[PDB]
RNA sequence: GUGGGAGAGGGUGGUGGAAUUCCCGGAGUAGCGGUGAAAUGCGCAGAUACCGGGAGGAACGCCGAUGGCGAAGGCAGCCACCUGGUCCACCCGUGACGCUGAGGCGCGAAAGCGUGGGGAGCAAACCGGAUUAGAUACCCGGGUAGUCCACGCCCUAAACGAUGCGCGCUAGGUCUCUGGGUCUCCUGGGGGCCGAAGCUAACGCGUUAAGCGCGCCGCCUGGGGAGUACGGCCGCAAGGC
């Protein structure tokens, strides 16, 4: 019990598996989602379908601590990144920023051979 | 570095008359200077291997200018070699 | 003996005697390495791009300044040795590079 | 494309070898950080050349941005 | 010689931000991860996702190139110091001091060896999970040597332009990097693409020659046996010539 009413949405979208936390404006999360917290199992958690009602699932969750504007951020790039900011356009959360933080690094880490022929 | 007071210096020291920037003498004279510079920054940084290229190029150099002198004129020959202190 | 330029980001929170602490702190480091100090202008407190030792703003003063060139990096490290310096940058002073002209 | 708006030729006559300088150096970096290309900052050879160092003494005195966050999207 | 230029050329010392891992803390709940599909694995000792603090190693995004530097191997955050090569203008000095170069000496990617540090990510071997007829493999989860540093070895390669070095001569055009001048343009130096003459078995090469010539060095002489055997030399070994 907060009452936040106002706060984040970190979509973090992968090849994998979509997940969307909802957040305070301090950061600290409110309630979560993913492609796994619904149904979903293997494969089809990467579904953009299954993005979609992550992001819904987490849009519900937060409208329970009584949230309505709330500013995105989206990490990685996967299928359903874009069905999820989708979803959450009108989740009846209102969405007030959309912003990409997906982190790269300036060349520091080696890679896994299948991520490479970069480094 | 190597300063231009420093090389003008040397230059007006070995030179043949006043004006002369080019005889063997001065050249054996200016290449001994770099040489000597580059075998002290070479006594650190052994590492440095393109740097000693350099100073093998330098040192061939000079040791042929001065088989050149002495091909021409000894006397000035043993008079730089006596000088500048060579021949190792 | 070259000319160079000493950068020296402050910590923005500084009192009056602390920072005039700092200076002259910089001043008798400067005089010490047998530099002199050809212009010198203090811009002060300005927004940085990113947080600085946590600070979101840092305090700036910059020195024109001939010095020996064999002792330079010996003075940048005395520099940093305070706390209440942030980053020290000193480069080899060059000249204006135009476009447009 | 980017034959919408050359930098250099939106601006005036600068100095290119000042890292001080900040809102000049500002209008060559993009969106988010990234120094801009060649074919949008309408330099050469040699000038993007120190642009490119200034803009990265620049950034390690903390007068410009290393990475931004994108915006819209 | 004088006055200048461009440059990831080399060595040493500083220093910056991003990311990954780990640790501390906060919030939060049932999964996360992973694939063709999965499983192993990790997670209620609370993970994944999110914010704050800290540690440690490694590598340097954009600029970035159809680019640059170096004899080659090769060289890429920023700053300073030490230092090599190289190009241009002036046409000032020396007065053939020139070229090449068997042997010698030095250098020499990666992996590998020795001693000692270091060890974040990655990862031979190995341990598992899959697929398959089997799968000592591709795929997935772990993981040691190693990768990093110092010192000392090793001397190899598609160490490739598969094209030795130097010089003189023989249409141009176009793109490009970097000097100088009378600065649309002229004139040096490098890198590309197309092409005179000519060459070439052909492909192609063609003022960056594979053309016309001269000097010097290296090398070749059907395939397999075989880069093997024997001998010598070098090497700690692996192994090299
Ligand atoms: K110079
Ligand atoms: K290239
Ligand atoms: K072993
Ligand atoms: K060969
Ligand atoms: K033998
Ligand atoms: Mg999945
Ligand atoms: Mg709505
Ligand atoms: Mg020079
Ligand atoms: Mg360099
Ligand atoms: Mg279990
Ligand atoms: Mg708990
Ligand atoms: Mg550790
Ligand atoms: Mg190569
Ligand atoms: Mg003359
Ligand atoms: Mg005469
Ligand atoms: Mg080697
Ligand atoms: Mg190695
Ligand atoms: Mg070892
Ligand atoms: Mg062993
Ligand atoms: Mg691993
Ligand atoms: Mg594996
Ligand atoms: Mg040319
Ligand atoms: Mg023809
Ligand atoms: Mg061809
Ligand atoms: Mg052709
Ligand atoms: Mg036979
Ligand atoms: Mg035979
Ligand atoms: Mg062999
Ligand atoms: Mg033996």
């Amino acid at each position: 019990k907060r009452q936040v009413a106002s706060g984040r949405a970190y979509i973090h979208a992968s090849y994998n598996n979509t997940i969307v936390t909802i957040t305070d404006p301090d950061g600290n999360p409110i309630t979560w989602s993913s492609g796994g917290v619904i149904g979903y199992k293997g494969s089809r958690k990467g579904t953009p379908y299954a993005a979609q009602l992550a992001a819904l699932d987490a849009a519900k969750k937060a409208m329970a601590y009584g949230m309505q504007s709330v500013d995105v951020i989206v990490r990685g790039t996967g299928a359903g990144r874009e069905q999820a900011i989708r979803a959450l356009q009108a989740s009846g959360l209102q969405v007030k920023s959309i912003v990409d933080d997906t982190p790269v690094p300036h060349n520091g880490c080696r890679p896994k051979k299948k991520f490479r022929k970069a480094s | 570095p190597i300063t231009k007071e420093e090389k003008q210096k040397v230059i007006q020291e070995f030179a043949r008359f006043p004006g002369d920037t080019g005889s063997t003498e001065v050249q054996v004279a200016l290449l001994t200077l770099r040489i000597n510079r580059l075998s002290e920054h070479l006594k650190v940084h052994k590492k440095d291997h393109h740097s000693h290229r350099g100073l093998l190029m330098m040192v061939g150099q000079r040791r042929r200018l001065l088989r050149y002198l002495q091909r021409e004129d000894p006397e000035r020959y043993r008079a730089l070699i006596e000088k500048l202190g060579i021949r190792g | 003996m070259r000319r160079y330029e000493v950068n020296i980001v402050l910590n923005p929170n500084l009192d009056q005697s602390q920072l005039a602490l700092e200076k002259e702190i910089i001043q008798r480091a400067l005089e010490n390495y047998g530099a002199r100090v050809e212009k010198v202008e203090e811009l002060g407190l300005r927004r940085l791009a990113y947080p600085i030792a946590k600070d979101p703003q840092g305090y700036f003063l910059w020195y024109q300044v001939e010095m020996p060139e064999d002792r330079v990096n010996d003075l940048a490290r005395e520099l940093r040795i305070r706390d209440n310096v942030r980053r020290v940058m000193v480069v080899k002073s060059q000249e204006p590079f135009l476009a447009n002209a | 494309p980017s034959r919408k708006a050359k930098v250099k030729a939106t601006l005036g006559e600068f100095d290119l070898r000042d890292y001080r300088n900040v809102e000049v150096l500002k209008r060559f970096l993009s969106e988010t950080g990234k120094i801009l290309p060649r074919r949008r900052t309408g330099l050469s050879a040699k000038e993007q050349r120190i642009l490119a160092k200034t803009i990265k003494r620049a950034r390690i005195l903390g007068l410009l941005p290393f990475t931004e966050k994108l915006v819209r999207k």
